[PDB]
């Protein structure tokens, strides 16, 4: 009866949080009034991770919705499975962050925290285990960077001891789509090192690519993506709520990944991922599964692992299947390129084994890879930067609610350190 | 079920008291607008959709200030209808993204 | 052996509950009151709106 | 429930209301009346219209505007047309004596009166909000009341309103047009008053409205209407998505802190496309790639500055229809691929994109037909030196030698005023160049 | 196909809970119940003593009715219960006559 | 068979006791006109508490109206409900003196006082054995807050033993709709503190925010306000009127609760009060009623309680339940938050069942906290007063009326005197 608390913070917030509330709804056979209609009794039998108790077979989710628009509020609320959502755990203001840390941080938002702290002290000692909290984030916006660096630093203080993972949305390499998301991103990142417990880098330029190579699908739109991130979601906390051969939940993945505490930002993966005119050209089975799982094309975030090194990789595995095959891929992958992979772990790979596979397939897979290759990314935020800094645009902004340049110089030298340290940790040799 | 049942028994009896002064008011020959307004379907003071399966109640989503204000309502019909032109059925994503089985 | 005691994880765990509070809200910034603005003078000699 | 008061000044003021109204009328649906027939039995619930229309109760559905003008005549027009029960008659405020093109006309003596009677209607509009967005000023810089007396009604409302984001629209003088010849003096003098008290001040230029129409539109002989339907098509494209549904929908503020890199410079771009007319929309499809393409055209900018000529210091780009987010970044990385496109050397994030689903409304009787997507761009260049330079030129030409001097010193302002206008504006122009090199 | 657990917490049980009440009764409630205690009344719910201790544990018991462990009487009594009395009798007149004497 | 009258003064009074009456007579099954339509026998197994037989099968209540404005009396009459009470407990006045607690106490009421007693008296020898008595009022008024507590003076040295209850409406910073409230208040505190054995300080301010932010109402207006203070009335004394698991008399409480002979200002509360929206997505159990209970939103009086300590604090739960979880659920309360506790006190919480549950909802539990920090009203109250006093300003019609200067500024001292007294109990050294 381990069990999370689930966060959606922003406009992307909110519409991750829908998507992900709709795929484990149709995961444990939910519809969107709330009623149970499935047929197998292990939907059922672990619903409490992520489901509350109302008065009859209602189930509502144990989330809470934050933003500082009312029109993302709006969308979720009057989309589908908008039914299920409590009215109370709508938590949102008027004003609106506008892209801004600082707007999110210290001025309002600051301001609803002590609402959104009373919600989680809510639905956090309704409980019996509380694994832990989940922030479904993204860097590069205002309510969505700030407001959730807050809440994340508020929960930390509150409950130290539980497992705290976010998702984080992180700017595109290519095409911004915003510009002020180096500083988001940098002064983000500031607080997440040493607030959070393990973070999943998700970028969007990666799921397009996704989308559109491999899925083909040519228009992705956003349910798609979202759809993506939200299965990717299912994969990480379905050895929790399912049984199986060889489960892993939570806290365990984190313990088997991070090997020293500022390492908690990982790759992202999903498989099998074919279009509908290749599902009947390829066998679905163990090696497809898993080298579909390690292809680099694959690869949820925006950084190659081709140059870098991983530090550890998490397959978690689902459906009834075999798992020598699992422990001989996951052997064979390192045995045939160890060079992409520290020496000093000897065998780098947590390996998860659930029965019951995700609604709609016969067997798949989920990656979490611990990489060295992810520092191109933190070098490429620390740039930009940098590079809108040193000749101080748009500081105006984020300087007239309370904050100075030496908030910005601290950001930047925590940055530089873990990029430092990551470097560190790639070139290190055994002896 | 009880409690959905005399919410249900709740509305239409309202509704056919609140159709007999609209409809004597249309008789009178009156705007019948403010009327028409206020009888609304649902069993709350939110804009919001009327939620069948929830006992068709339009809940009250309040802002965190010092005088409450509701939730708005936006979703209009080619707002929707474009939005769902290249997605189509939003469950569809699942079937879009392989996941067959 | 005494399992009357060590119970966090033994038995189901009622909840621990604390204590609410209330909020304030985001206290809106100033509007500039009924009192600031004196109207033109309407009776009288030339007017600028009448 | 985020509101935005319009606050339409001058004859351009004026004139882009009426033009502008009805597009929003005709977009939410609502009649000349005031009244929705929009088929109430069905639905009904869509509160789209609370940012420009006030509720009474009964379905009158009353604007956000205050019309200020000091001649009566246009504002009367108004009171006579088609839209006459649809405005409140306190809310179109008229004068007797015009400004006669006088900044110090419209500030020190006329405006003066009047101001407090307006701040009035807007502390009654102000405080009949939930919240308030932001105004939109619709001025001229041409001279008289579109520039004094929007700058004594700027002066007043950052004192009075808090931070509350105050947008501009600006009929800025073309570089060779101009039905007047005061315009200098007035731009200078405005400018300057101006620099501290603005947001955004998006100019637009009438020759490049007469280009634009003429050229893409089809339109041998356009007029103020046609470049009033242009200007109703910005704004509308700009604060569609604090009204309507969207994916990354970008309301009022994200704009202004994504774009404007310091406060001094708060001078932006508007460009919209596609600008195509009927006949020829009939012959191509207007797709993402080729309206962005449309819009970074530099013979599509809507004041006459080449910005080959200058170094894009921030974009935000508002896609508005039928628009798919792969597409929006392919569009951006097509346009980041060519080198005649020069952004500033400090800024390589320099998109801020929104998305916003309904498309864009079309009136019947305007030239702008009815297309299934839009981009309406709002940049930050450098390329705005070269008209802030062609107008100090003109001002330093006539002020050489002090003429049209007295009747500003006779209606109230002193000699210096222009000294301290003219050295704020060489500053300005220092500014830009120092962030651009 | 039914489940454990479905069955236990769905329960296709049909009881028979009475709810008599008048139709005057249940139209003067639900109107001061309109938003505060918006629920069906629970007239049904008994005391404690008189949902807990009922007649039917005293027929469902399967006792024997002989306790096959218990004694019994026998022919002396009566005569050696009514000695007692006899002690309490020939010990408090003589005790009384003392107190006289 | 212990029974207590109810005495309404005032149009505050008047109005609270009116709906608490109209309230009580449904949860007894009572026709309008008198007689029993009710389900259960329990309803009538204790019904002299309140009511009396009439010829028939009709009950009148015990109830004396007492008011100086016939309309307010009238209106009452003429609602709903209205044609139950005896028409001879009515006693109306000739003026509309009001405000005033001069012409409350001193004149125009003193005249009245006379014909009140008599009526009281009346109803008082006309039972076996008396319990005691309950007058609701409000302290702004002069014919709730004077006269009224001339009627406690009165009853006070008549029957110098009975239980005595008065649910005073106490005034607050907002919502304040009278400008002679800290005058009538610091005037009616002073009588409030030797003659009553307990006092219920609600605020209006609490009211509203409870029925604008937690039961969602469009137009609140003031028939539900008086709702939640007649269900606080109804869960204080329902043990008197139904069978319970354990059972909280009035005097039970009155002992249990004031620690020292002037320290008994409850402030109350009751759960659950929910919104028709929200009511469908909480189930109704005794770990979130402790919640909805404790907290500081649902609690009728605008104070803070961690602004001060708690001194004793009320659970009357009324349902259906288990109360092992409902004392490990009251000791847990106070092994979190231990901080807001007197040390010196231990298990600072008197709790009851009292079996039978409110009319509607499963379960209901009523609260009654004697916090230190209801010196957050009467501290306010008090400067407000003397804020008023040394300039003098509304103080002729006092004079006028007969007071002076002596009484005035000696209710000022026995008023911060009970200010004082609440502040040596509030957080400082035990031992
Ligand atoms: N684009 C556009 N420009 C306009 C319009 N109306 C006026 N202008 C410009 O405004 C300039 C002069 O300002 P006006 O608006 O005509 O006059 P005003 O602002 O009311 O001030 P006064 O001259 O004192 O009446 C002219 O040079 C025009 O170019 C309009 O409807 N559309
Ligand atoms: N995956 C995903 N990304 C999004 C979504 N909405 C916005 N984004 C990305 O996030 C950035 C903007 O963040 P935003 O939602 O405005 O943050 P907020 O203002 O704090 O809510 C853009 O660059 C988008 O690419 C979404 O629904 N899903
Ligand atoms: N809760 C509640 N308060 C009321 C009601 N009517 C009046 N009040 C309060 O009582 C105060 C006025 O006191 P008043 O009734 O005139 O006292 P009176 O002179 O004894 O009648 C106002 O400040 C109101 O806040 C009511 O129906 N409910
Ligand atoms: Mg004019």
């Amino acid at each position: 009866m381990r069990e999370i608390v689930h966060m959606q913070a922003g406009q992307c917030g909110n519409q991750i949080g829908a998507k992900f509330w709709e795929v484990i709804s149709d995961e444990h056979g939910i519809d969107p009034t709330g009623t149970y209609h499935g047929d197998s009794d292990l939907q059922l039998e672990r619903i409490n991770v992520y489901y509350n108790e109302a008065t009859g077979g209602k189930y509502v989710p144990r989330a809470v919705l934050v933003d500082l628009e009312p029109g993302t509020m709006d969308s979720v609320r009057s989309g589908p499975f908008g039914q299920i959502f409590r009215p109370d755990n709508f938590v949102f203001g008027q004003s609106g962050a506008g892209n801004n840390w600082a707007k999110g941080h210290y001025t309002e938002g600051a301001e609803l925290v002590d609402s959104v702290l009373d919600v989680v002290r809510k639905e956090a000692e309704s409980c019996d285990c509380l694994q832990g909290f989940q922030l479904t984030h993204s860097l590069g916006g205002g309510t969505g960077s700030g407001m959730g660096t807050l809440l994340i630093s508020k929960i930390r203080e509150e409950y130290p001891d539980r497992i705290m993972n976010t998702f984080s949305v992180v700017p595109s390499p290519k095409v911004s789509d915003t510009v002020v998301e180096p500083y988001n991103a940098t002064l983000s990142v500031h607080q997440l090192v040493e607030n959070t417990d393990e973070t999943y880098c998700i970028d969007n330029e990666a799921l397009y690519d996704i989308c559109f190579r491999t899925l083909k699908l040519t228009t992705p739109t956003y349910g798609d993506l979202n759809h993506l991130v939200s299965a990717t979601m299912s994969g990480v906390t379905t050895c929790l709520r399912f049984p199986g051969q060889l489960n892993a939940d939570l806290r365990k993945l984190a313990v088997n990944m991070v090997p020293f505490p500022r390492l908690h930002f990982f790759m992202p993966g999903f498989a099998p991922l074919t279009s509908r005119g290749s599902q009947q050209y390829r066998a679905l089975t163990v090696p497809e599964l898993t080298q579909q799982m390690f292809d680099a094309k694959n690869m949820m975030a925006a950084c190659d692992p081709r140059h870098g090194r991983y530090l550890t990789v998490a397959a978690i595995f689902r459906g009834r299947m075999s798992m020598k095959e699992v422990d001989e891929q996951m052997l064979n992958v390192q045995n045939k390129n160890s060079s992409y992979f520290v020496e000093w772990i000897p065998n780098n790979v947590k390996t998860a084994v659930c029965d019951i596979p995700p609604r709609g397939l016969k067997m798949s897979a989920t990656f979490i890879g611990n990489s060295t290759a992810i520092q191109e990314l933190f070098k490429r935020i620390s740039e930009q930067f940098t590079a809108m800094f040193r000749r101080k645009a748009f500081l105006h902004w984020y300087t007239g609610e309370g904050m100075d340049e030496m908030e910005f110089t601290e950001a930047e030298s925590n940055m530089n350190d873990l990029v430092s340290e990551y470097q560190q940790y790639q070139d290190a040799t055994a002896e | 079920k009880k409690n959905i049942d005399l919410l249900a028994l709740e509305e239409q009896q309202f509704q056919e008291y609140a159709g007999k002064v609209i409809k004597h008011c249309k008789e009178g020959e009156r705007n019948v607008y403010p009327l028409e307004k206020a009888a609304r379907e649902g069993h709350g003071g939110g804009h919001g959709p009327v939620f069948d399966g929830k006992g068709g109640i339009r809940p009250s989503y309040l802002t965190n200030d010092r005088v409450g204000v509701e939730l708005p309502y936006y979703q209009k019909g080619s707002t929707d209808e474009v939005k769902y032109a290249h997605i189509g059925k939003p469950s569809n994503t699942r079937k879009r993204l392989g996941f067959v089985w | 052996y005494s399992p009357e005691k060590a119970g966090r994880s033994a038995h189901l765990h009622a909840p621990e509950h604390t204590f609410g509070s209330r909020t304030k809200g985001i206290t809106f910034d100033k509007s500039p009151a009924p009192n600031n603005y004196s109207l033109p003078s309407i009776l009288g000699g030339r007017s600028c709106v009448k | 429930m985020r509101e935005c008061i319009s606050i339409h000044v001058g004859q351009a003021g004026v004139q882009i209301g009426n033009a502008c109204w009805e597009l929003y009328c005709l977009e939410h649906g609502i009649q000349p009346d005031g009244q929705m027939p929009s088929d109430k039995t069905i639905g009904g619930g869509d509160d789209s219209f609370n940012t420009f229309f006030s509720e009474t109760g009964a379905g009158k559905h009353v604007p956000r505007a205050v019309f200020v003008d000091l001649e009566p005549t246009v504002v009367d027009e108004v009171r006579t047309g088609t839209y006459r029960q649809l405005f409140h008659p306190e809310q179109l405020i008229t004068g007797k004596e015009d400004a006669a093109n006088n900044y110090a006309r419209g500030h020190y003596t006329i405006g003066k009166e009047i101001v407090d009677l307006v701040l009035d209607r807007i502390r009654k509009l102000a405080d009949q909000c939930t919240g308030l967005q932001g105004f939109l000023i619709f001025h001229s810089f041409g001279g008289g009341t579109g520039s004094g007396f929007a700058s004594l009604l700027m002066e007043r409302l950052s004192v009075d309103y808090g931070k509350k984001s105050k947008l501009e629209f600006a009929i800025y003088p073309a570089p060779q047009i101009s039905t007047a010849v005061v315009e200098p003096y007035n731009t200078i003098l405005t400018t300057h008053t101006t620099l501290e008290h603005s947001d955004c001040a998006f100019m637009v230029d009438n020759e490049a409205i007469y280009d634009i129409c003429r050229r893409n539109l089809d339109i041998e002989r356009p007029t103020y209407t046609n470049l009033n339907r242009l200007i109703a098509q910005i704004v509308s494209s700009i604060t569609a998505s604090l009204r309507f549904d969207g994916a990354l929908n970008v309301d009022l503020t994200e704009f202004q802190t994504n774009l404007v890199p310091y406060p001094r410079i708060h001078f932006p771009l508007a460009t919209y496309a596609p600008v195509i007319s009927a006949e020829k929309a009939y012959h191509e499809q207007l797709s993402v790639a080729e309206i962005t393409n449309a819009c970074f055209e530099p013979a599509n900018q809507m004041v006459k500055c080449d910005p080959r000529h200058g170094k894009y210091m921030a974009c935000c780009m508002l896609y508005r229809g039928d628009v798919v987010p792969k597409d929006v970044n392919a569009a951006i990385a097509t346009i980041k691929t060519k080198r005649t496109i020069q952004f500033v050397d400090w800024c390589p994030t320099g998109f801020k994109v929104g998305i916003n689903y309904q498309p864009p409304t079309v009136v019947p009787g305007g030239d702008l037909a009815k297309v299934q997507r839009a981009v309406c761009m709002l940049s930050n260049t450098t390329a705005i030196a070269e008209a802030w330079a062609r107008l100090d030129h003109k001002f330093d030409l006539m002020y050489a030698k002090r003429a049209f001097v007295h009747w500003y010193v006779g209606e109230g302002m002193e000699e210096g005023e222009f000294s301290e206008a003219r050295e704020d504006l060489a500053a300005l122009e220092k500014d830009y160049e120092e962030v651009g090199v | 196909i039914p489940g454990p657990l479905i069955t236990a917490k769905f329960p296709p049980v049909k009881t028979s809970i009475s709810l008599d009440t008048d139709p005057m009764y249940s139209a003067l409630g639900t109107s001061l119940k309109q938003d505060i205690f918006n629920g069906v009344p629970h007239s049904h719910v008994k005391s404690l003593y008189k949902s807990s201790f009922t007649q039917d544990i005293h027929n469902k018991s399967v006792e024997v009715f002989p306790p096959k462990f218990a004694i019994q009487r026998n022919q002396d009594s009566k005569w050696n219960e009514d000695g007692v009395i006899r002690m309490k009798l020939y010990k408090a007149w003589d005790a009384m006559t003392l107190e006289r004497l």
